[PDB]
């Protein structure tokens, strides 16, 4: 669908319970889909740091 | 109402619309007619065709009434509703005058319709010329043209389009008394100036004639290979 | 024919019947005589039918067009302008008897319009053929300010009066009740008159009739 | 920015701008006038000032307040030529919708039908677009007092505060920041605001002489012209 | 993932993902980066 | 006011004019259509220009104006000027059928179109019409006809003819593939799509990107039917088939 | 007086009629605006700021009815539009007194087009310079069209005029398909004007007018504020 801000929201969320349920590779790869994701927004107002 | 004045006269008395229509005249396909002293026979070259879809669509010879035919040059819009006006106006003349109409009369209506076009406000002046031939009550065939100022002039011969002067320099290079003698002899005459006109790759031409008393008839291109067969081996034996 | 109305203390309340007369043969028993104008303005016609229509066609148009234009609510004196200016014009080669009424922000207001362009502001009309009998009802037993169920009283025993007197009237009374809020409108509010029960069956059947040529198309 | 004719007649630019009417918002700026109208809560006052030069002229004589109907009245900017034609169009179409109509027409109704007049000059390549403009006020039923600005453009809006001419974009500097405060305006609030606004941004301390006021309020919606008398009590009640 | 900008945004990226190795300060250039430069360059594909 | 005035009527030094000659350079892009037959039928192919994924996809055709009940025709130029001329001859189709109750013939209907196009063309100091069509039709005198209309006001009788973009290049096999009388309607429409399979430089024949239309003499119903979208790509593939086997056997 | 009686658009030795060319920059320069068919009805979006506060945005409006079931807007300037508008509005009177029925979307189209195509020819008169959205449900679907200076129309699913259009119609690609409601739109149309609006969208900023079966119809600033409420 048309947003891409949420995206950032549901991959930082995967991000955070794959390495918080013991997963760091899985989780080290959803943040890098965090992050080539996130290179594309106009405004990550705090998402910027929350990401960070 | 647009009302302009177009045709102006020039600083050295010139009409730039006439003279440039006459121009647009100048590059029309060539067409020819001849008159007998029984027949008739007028025709046009380079027919262009595709050659392969319809014809009968881009036929430029008409009749304006059964003595009457007609053929022309220039562009084909503007020919055409003159020719829808005088076929209104020659009937026009059976509901007056009781006889057929004169060619003389109807090329007056045609160039006496012309000229005050020219005269009119906001109109380009027409981009045509005509071959009127006219066979009349008590026989006399003859023919006339129409310049695009409007003026009618009659002749014995006579040939306008692209390609017209050097064939009316034929024309008076080889027109005589004895090649009116035989009806096809005047016809093989027309076909030697459609092939002393320009390349014509056989199937070039569009012949009619009339007898002064029948209507227009063309023949199919089997007297036009034939009367060219006539007249190549006529030049032939002559060479 | 038979058209009238009345202002009672908060609306108007107008009344017809159904019935067109060709001559002396009754050709329509359903003809609705009572016609839109706006949200707040109706209109009922008499006289030459056609022209009513084409006349409440145009006019309702306009105010349509026109109110659609302002974006406001019309007014009753606008279409009665428009009528009472065209139909002078017209000089009365067109023939309609019209009864105008309208609940506008002023309030309620109702017209009688004649063919040559006079009009009046009036509490009670009634025009028509039998507008005579009604008029009698509505002077023997109107009152001002009466309320709206005495006042469909008053016009459907009005209406009533030429059902029972008039030759080229009596069907179902059509009625309608415009107040500041509500519009209503409704044709059967009564049957004075039915038709008898056939006592005869004249049923024919299937084969009664010789038919000359058969002829079948198939459609889908 | 043009191509051909658009510098002469009204085509569009390569821009796609159009040029003659532009030229003509400031063919009111060469009239050397600024007029100011303020709308109150139950009342609209016209203020402008007027320039007599020669004791020689009638000063009865060069009012641009104009009363068009009997409860309307605008004030005209721009040139008098077409001010005063303009005037003329106005109440011959208003008389007319008291023809058609038997009622007295709204004032945003007046104004589109000016501006769609106007509309028709700058639609047109042949005519000139009348460069004046127009404001008019208006007592109107469930809406009260409320002030309409037509252009030579053949736009228009309803107003809260209204300045036009050669100190108009000061003055409206002046007059959103009087509203900004969102004060409840009276008659005479109304009044000394809509006195400030053109006396401060001009500054000139003026005697009753060189002014003229129109103005209506609900209480009485006739739309009247002030006397030098009340206009010389509304001044030294300014002065406090 | 780069849907066919021109042969320019070939060395626009790929010159470009070696400030990303030497901005965390390695050695190697990795794939994680490539990935982090379209979608910045492709984001100038979407910048007017 | 004369200063104005830009003399839309008048001849150019060369004879010419240059005009209608600036709208025939106009009528070269935004729009490719054809017509073909040889027998029972005749088939117009239009090329789509919109091919936007918003599209509602409605109105029954795009470039195609059904005149009368037996005869339409498929258009070319601009849409805006197109919209006057298919319901201005409309109605001339039914004043002569309300004149003599007959349905009316096609060339003459042609001719009576372009005169009223060539009218601009020669005076009144007006824009013409830089709008040229193609015209299908069935009549009792001569049967299925084809013509062809031009900016200019002259028309023209043809068989098969496109007024694309690349105009002369579909003409160009267009006499290089046919058969006097023989090409029947399904062998004409294969030969269709090999030409829009040419002029079409968007390749693999999209279609959705394409119109047909055809019409066929049945008995007293000269029906004009409007292809759907659901044999389109069947006959594309059927071209397909053809041309792999043609090209590996050589 | 009298009028002209020469066209003074003429085709280009290029081949292009300049005045068009120009006059579809003129809508370039206009207003951005959306407006999107969504299974139910057409929801139409504009974008209205007053250039200040002493301006009455309750005066004047964009969106606008012409008949019970068909409404539209503009993308363009001001005077053009309500000529136009006003013809529009007498064209479904002249269908109705004819037909007794409210006319087709299509069929008004149908006029309005050779209205405009009329008048782009006609001597001595500049073209128009607005872009129409026409919104109606006739006949249970909804309907979405569009006009252009030059007299063309087309059918759009969802399309966008105005300023930025050629990047609003990419977010209305990337943003619409087939199955959405009209709130649905709504919040989608929220989501397109806040792509090229200011930096406050408020009740007054924009003006949204909605068919239904039931009809067009405009929206108030209450429930327009309500829209704004949980956007973005």
């Amino acid at each position: 669908m048309d947003d891409k801000a949420l995206l950032v929201e549901v991959q930082l969320l995967e991000s955070k319970t794959y390495h918080a349920l013991s997963n760091l590779p899985k989780a080290r790869a959803a943040l890098t889909s965090a992050r080539t994701t996130a290179n594309a927004i106009y405004c990550p107002p705090k998402l910027q740091a929350t990401l960070d | 109402s647009y009302d302009r004045a177009i045709t102006v006269f020039s600083p050295d008395g010139h009409l730039f619309q006439v003279e440039y229509a006459q121009e647009a005249v100048k590059k029309g396909s060539t067409a020819v007619g001849v008159r007998g002293r029984d027949i008739v026979v007028l025709g046009v070259e380079k027919k262009s065709v595709a050659k392969l879809q319809d014809e009968r669509t881009v036929r430029k010879i008409c009749a304006l009434d059964d003595n009457v035919c007609m053929a022309f040059a220039g562009l084909t819009a503007d020919a055409r509703i003159v020719i829808n006006r005088a076929r209104v106006e020659c009937q026009s003349h059976r509901l007056t005058v009781e006889d057929p109409v004169t060619v003389e009369y109807i090329t007056r209506y045609i160039a006496s319709l012309k000229q005050r076009y020219t005269q009119s406000n906001g109109r380009r002046p027409f981009g045509i010329s005509a071959l009127i031939v006219g066979f009349d009550f008590d026989g006399t065939p003859r023919l006339y043209q129409t310049d695009p100022s409007g003026t009618y002039h009659a002749w014995k011969a006579n040939a306008i389009g692209r390609g017209a002067k050097s064939v009316r320099e034929f024309l008076e290079k080889n027109y005589t008394d004895e090649a009116i003698e035989t009806d096809d002899l005047t016809i093989k005459l027309v076909i030697k100036a459609l092939l002393e006109v320009v390349q014509s790759g056989g199937k070039n031409i569009e012949l009619a004639v009339m007898r002064r008393d029948q209507s227009l008839k063309i023949l199919n291109p089997e007297e036009i290979e034939k009367y060219v067969a006539e007249i190549e081996k006529e030049k032939e034996e002559n060479e | 024919t038979t058209i009238a109305g009345v202002v009672y203390k908060d609306g108007i309340v107008l009344g017809a019947d159904t019935r067109a007369t060709e001559g002396m043969v009754v050709a329509d028993k359903n003809c609705s005589k009572i016609h839109f104008i706006s949200p707040n303005i109706y209109c009922c016609g008499a006289g030459t039918a056609a022209d009513t229509d084409m006349t409440t066609q145009l006019i309702s148009s306009n105010l349509e067009l026109h109110s659609l234009s302002t974006g406001r609510l019309p007014r009753v004196v606008t279409a009665n302008r428009m009528l009472k200016q065209m139909l002078f014009r017209y000089q009365g080669y067109i023939g309609a008897a019209l009864v105008l009424g309208g609940v506008d922000v002023t309030g309620p207001h109702l017209y009688s319009i004649y063919p040559h362009g006079s009009t009046d502001k009036l509490p009670y009309v009634t025009m028509g053929s039998g507008s005579l009998a009604a008029m009698a009802v509505f002077e023997d037993k109107f009152r001002p300010d009466m309320e709206e169920e005495e006042a469909k009283n008053l016009v459907s025993e009005a209406i009533a009066a030429g059902i029972f007197n008039d030759l080229g009237s009596g069907s179902n009374i059509d009625l309608c009740v415009i107040s500041k809020n509500k519009l209503d409108f409704l044709r059967p509010y009564t049957v004075p008159n039915k038709k008898g029960t056939r006592l005869g069956r004249y049923r024919c059947e299937k084969g009664t009739t010789a038919v000359l040529t058969e002829k079948i198309t198939p459609l889908e | 920015s043009s191509a051909g004719f658009d510098r002469h007649i009204t085509i569009f630019s390569p821009e796609g701008r159009l040029y003659q009417v532009e030229y003509a918002f400031k063919a009111i700026n060469q009239g050397g006038l600024t007029s100011v109208a303020v709308r109150g809560k139950d009342c609209a006052v016209i203020v402008t000032q007027k320039k007599v030069p020669d004791k020689l002229l009638d000063s009865s004589t060069v009012t641009h307040l104009f009363k068009i109907t009997e409860n309307i009245g605008c004030v005209m900017t721009g040139m008098t030529a077409d001010s005063r034609s303009q005037v003329q169009r106005a109440r011959y179409e208003a008389a007319n919708w008291k023809y058609k109509y038997g009622y007295e027409i709204p004032v945003d109704m007046l104004c589109k039908r000016i501006a769609d007049i106007s509309q028709v000059y700058t639609q047109n390549a042949e005519m000139r677009p009348l460069g004046c403009c127009m404001i008019l006020i208006g007592i109107d039923e469930e809406q009260g007092p409320q002030v309409y600005k037509c252009d030579p453009a053949g736009y228009y809006c309803g107003f809260k505060a209204t300045a036009a001419g050669v100190k108009q974009t000061e003055s409206t500097s002046f007059l959103e920041k009087k509203v900004k405060k969102k004060f409840d305006w009276t008659f005479e609030q109304t009044v000394e605001t809509a006195i400030t606004c053109l006396s401060t941004v001009l500054s000139i301390d003026f005697k009753p002489s060189e002014i003229e006021v129109g103005v209506v309020t609900v209480e009485n919606p006739k739309f009247r012209i002030l006397t030098e008398a009340e206009i010389d009590a509304h001044l030294v009640a300014l002065a406090e | 993932l780069m849907p066919g900008a021109s042969g320019a945004e070939v060395k626009g990226v790929c010159t470009e993902a070696g400030m990303y190795a030497l901005r965390e300060r390695r050695v190697h250039v990795t794939q994680e980066d490539f990935e982090m430069a379209v979608a910045k360059v492709m984001q100038k594909d979407s910048e007017k | 006011s004369r200063r104005y005035d830009s003399r839309t009527t008048i001849f150019s030094p060369e004879g010419r004019l240059y005009q209608v000659e600036y709208a025939m350079e106009a009528i070269g892009h935004a729009g490719t259509c054809l017509g073909i037959l040889a027998n029972d039928g005749v088939l117009l192919a239009a090329e789509r220009r919109n091919i936007h994924k918003l599209l509602d996809e409605v109105f029954f055709s795009e470039k195609i104006y059904k005149l009368n009940e037996d005869m339409a025709c498929s258009v070319a130029g601009i849409t805006s000027d197109a919209n006057v001329l298919t319901n201005e001859l409309r109605l001339i189709a039914q004043r002569y059928l309300l004149q003599y109750q007959e349905p009316i013939p096609c060339e003459q209907l042609v001719t009576a179109l372009c005169d009223i196009k060539q009218a601009y063309t020669q005076f009144g100091g007006k824009r013409p019409f830089g709008v040229s069509l193609l015209y299908i039709g069935w009549d009792k005198h001569y049967g299925f006809q084809l013509y062809q209309s031009d900016p200019s006001g002259n028309y023209g009788g043809w068989k098969a003819t496109c007024i694309g973009n690349n105009s002369a290049a579909a003409v160009s096999m267009l006499k290089q593939d046919y058969k006097e009388g023989e090409m029947t309607l399904k062998s004409a429409l294969a030969l269709a799509i090999k030409v829009l399979n040419k002029t079409m430089d968007v390749s693999k024949l999209s279609a959705e990107k394409v119109e047909i239309a055809t019409l066929t003499r049945e008995n007293g119903k000269t029906v004009i039917r409007v292809l759907k979208q659901k044999e389109v790509e069947q006959l594309i593939k059927k071209h397909e088939e053809e041309e792999a086997k043609a090209e590996r056997e050589k | 007086e009298r009028g002209y009686s020469f066209s003074l658009t003429t085709f280009s030795p290029s081949g292009k009629l300049v005045q068009i060319e120009y006059a579809l920059a003129a809508v370039a320069g206009g207003a951005p605006s959306v407006g999107i068919k969504a299974a139910n009805g057409v929801v139409l979006a504009t974008e209205k700021k007053q250039k200040s506060i002493l301006y009455d945005e309750r005066s004047v409006h964009k969106v606008e009815p012409i008949t019970k079931h068909i409404g539209l807007v503009y993308s363009g300037m001001g005077p053009d539009y309500r000529v136009l508008v006003h013809r529009a509005r007498k064209l479904a009177q002249q269908y109705y007194l004819v037909y007794q029925e409210p006319i087709p979307t299509a069929q008004l189209v149908q006029r309005v087009a050779s209205v405009m195509q009329e008048y782009t020819q006609s001597g001595g008169v500049r073209p128009f310079g607005v872009s129409l959205l026409i919104c109606g449900w006739n006949e249970g679907r909804p309907y979405l069209f569009q006009s252009d200076p030059s007299g063309a129309y087309f059918a759009w699913k969802a399309t966008a005029m105005g300023k930025n259009y050629v990047n609003g119609k990419t977010f209305l690609e990337k943003r619409y398909n087939e199955d959405l409601e009209l709130e649905d739109a709504i919040h989608t149309a929220i989501l397109t004007l806040k792509e090229s609006f200011e930096g406050q969208m408020t009740e007054d900023n924009i003006e949204v007018g909605i068919c239904n079966e039931a009809g067009f119809r405009r929206l108030t600033p209450t429930e327009v504020k309500d829209y704004l409420a949980a956007i973005a």
